[PDB]
């Protein structure tokens, strides 16, 4: 059995090849205490990871070692991988080959450090670093499609046709669920609610995924919200205080379609999906429009597939079907795809074995992986 | 100005709604012209159903209820005591209509009092034409009686008639329609051929007033 670990910017998804869902899903977080430890005994630690850090968060400064799909803190990332293998999966990593994941257009140093740590500290026998949106296409059961993947740190489009990616047509956008969470912290302040500690950011992250949705026509939903009570919903803080919220439920996700809400110059996710299809060869575009695959947690909003279908139908020529493909399990589809790829009987020649790393060093990964 | 006064009175009572549409709708439905505001303030002590309750819906789409009180009579009083509205204008409408007819030539004064036509939406207040007629008839007969008492002989008087009519709400448009139907109408217009010669200066000269040159 191989391991599959999808190193998300916000969640680790981890498990074994050939299983149909991840065994471990937990925050991609390390927390450290920020207050006086007055009491001796009673089960304390200098640091906490994942669900322990999420449960104790009132007393901790939380941080994510991933920013925009790049590992920015390697000592904390080792603590997350150690927690993944030894606490959450309960395996010796020296006994199992591991499939890892990253975003396209990442720094080469990210992939070099990620292969080095895995051989040189976890003693893994063989490992691989797949592109996240190539794995999401395996889970969808397809050879052709353009995959919009949006997680916690990155949004990316990669078009694939008959098993070939078009690497020049790949689009990347460093705007996803962390930027939507921080923009919800911004606009909750105008309703009178202040969220500022990194623990309060996790409350706003939970408000975002229980209350926010994508408006099919934003300017009509703004008019509807300005003239109705029916738009508004309430949320219970951990304090038992109840907040109430209205147009902020669809203004937050609309940042994906209008990145200028957070002061970005970027085109929206509909425009970058169309720009990626229009960078492809003219013969493949028909099959990419019919196979717009959506994946990752920032695609889980109510109404996002319908706004995405409406907007790409407004960009494309009217004579061919735009189909947005939005599986109900699409929040895990990168990990599902890694479980398929690591289970395929043709893949076992493609692993980087430690025997290759022992002669080539960490630069082996750039010639074994896409 | 009577809407801004209604709005200002709702706002002085801190009523749940004082939006401009709600002050407008309280003029059209609740307001009327009384004989005298100190007697009518006293009637709002003597009789309790003089205060109305007005149901209004907010800009953000929920119900409210407004108590409407002395603005029912005090707001239409703006025409009959403009010192309520303004520092800059002081003469009440019945005295102002007297000043129009007494500055006008003597042979047309019976005709000008015999036919005082009301026009425009803000003349539609309940009892407005009756307050104007009685207060102007008072001004007119006090002026005639000063002359009868000097001369020792009774006059024929003058009938003051204030006229409210079925087209009063839009009388300017209905008149414009009736006058533009005339066979001669196209001869009173500026034609674009006049404008091609003289430009916008063709329309500059006052029609209603006496011009020099
Ligand atoms: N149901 C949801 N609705 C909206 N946002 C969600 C939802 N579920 C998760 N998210 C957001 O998506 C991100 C987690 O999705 P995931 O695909 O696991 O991202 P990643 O792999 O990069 O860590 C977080 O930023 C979270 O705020
Ligand atoms: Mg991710």
């Amino acid at each position: 059995t191989a391991l599959v670990c999808d190193n998300g910017s916000g969640l680790v998804k981890a498990g074994f090849a050939g299983d149909d869902a991840p065994r471990a899903v937990f925050p991609s977080i390390v927390g450290r205490p920020r207050h006086q430890g007055v009491m001796v005994g009673m089960g304390q630690k200098d640091s906490y990871v994942g669900d322990e850090a999420q449960s104790k968060r009132g007393i901790l400064t939380l941080k994510y070692p991933i920013e925009h799909g790049i590992i920015t803190n390697w000592d904390d990332m080792e603590k997350i991988w150690h927690h993944t293998f030894y606490n959450e999966l309960r395996v010796a990593p020296e006994e199992h080959p591991t499939l890892l994941t990253e975003a396209p257009l990442n720094p080469k140093a990210n992939r070099e450090k990620m292969t080095q740590i895995m051989f040189e500290t976890f003693n893994v026998p063989a490992m691989y670093v797949a592109i996240q949106a190539v794995l999401s296409l395996y889970a969808s059961g397809r050879t052709t499609g353009i995959v919009l993947d949006s997680g916690d740190g990155v949004t990316h489009n990669v078009p694939i046709y008959e098993g070939y990616a078009l690497p020049h047509a790949i689009m990347r956008l460093d705007l996803a669920g962390r930027d939507l969470t921080d923009y919800l912290m911004k606009i909750l302040t105008e309703r009178g609610y202040s969220f500022v500690t990194t623990a309060e950011r996790e409350i706003v992250r939970d408000i975002k995924e229980k209350l926010c949705y994508v408006a099919l026509d934003f300017e009509n939903e703004m008019a509807t919200a300005a003239s109705s009570s029916s738009l508004e919903k309430s949320y219970e803080l951990p304090d038992g205080q109840v907040i109430t919220i209205g147009n902020e439920r669809f203004r937050c996700p609309e940042t994906l379609f209008q990145p200028s809400f957070i002061g970005m110059e970027s085109a929206g996710i509909h425009e970058t999906t169309y720009n990626s299809i229009m960078k492809c060869d003219i013969d493949i575009r028909k099959d990419l429009y019919a196979n717009n695959v959506m994946s990752g947690g920032t695609t889980m909003y109510p109404g996002i597939a319908d706004r995405m279908q409406k907007e790409i139908t407004a960009l494309a020529p009217s004579t061919m079907k735009i189909k947005i493909i939005a599986p109900p399990e699409r929040k895990y589809s990168v990990w599902i795809g890694g479980s398929i790829l690591a289970s395929l009987s043709t893949f076992q020649q493609m692993w980087i074995t430690k025997q290759e790393y022992d002669e080539a060093g960490p630069s082996i990964v750039h010639r074994k992986c896409f | 100005d009577v809407t801004y006064f209604v709005q200002s009175l709702l706002r002085d009572r801190n009523e749940p709604d004082s939006s401009l549409k709600t002050a407008e709708r309280i003029k059209e439905e609740c307001c009327y012209v009384c004989p005298d505001i100190v007697k009518e303030f006293s009637r709002f002590d003597r009789e309790p159903d003089r205060y109305l309750k007005y149901a209004s819906e907010s800009i953000t789409g929920h119900s409210t209820t407004i108590d409407v009180g002395f603005e029912r009579f005090l707001a239409p009083e703006i025409f009959f005591n403009p010192e309520i509205a303004s520092s800059d204008f002081l003469t009440p409408l019945p005295e102002l209509v007297d000043n129009v007819v007494q500055s006008s030539p003597i042979d047309v004064r019976k005709g000008l009092y015999k036919n005082i036509v009301l026009s425009g939406g803000s003349t539609l207040f309940k009892n407005f034409g009756n307050r104007l007629q009685r207060d102007l008839k008072r001004i007119v007969d006090e002026r005639i009686h000063r002359s009868e008492m000097l001369s020792g002989a009774k006059s024929g008087g003058v009938d003051v008639n204030v006229i409210s009519h079925k087209r009063q709400r839009n009388a300017v448009w209905f008149g414009g329609s009736l006058l533009a139907q005339t066979p001669e109408f196209g001869s009173y217009c500026h034609t674009k051929a006049d404008y091609e010669e003289y430009g916008a200066s063709i329309a500059r000269r006052y029609q209603i007033f006496g011009n020099s040159l």
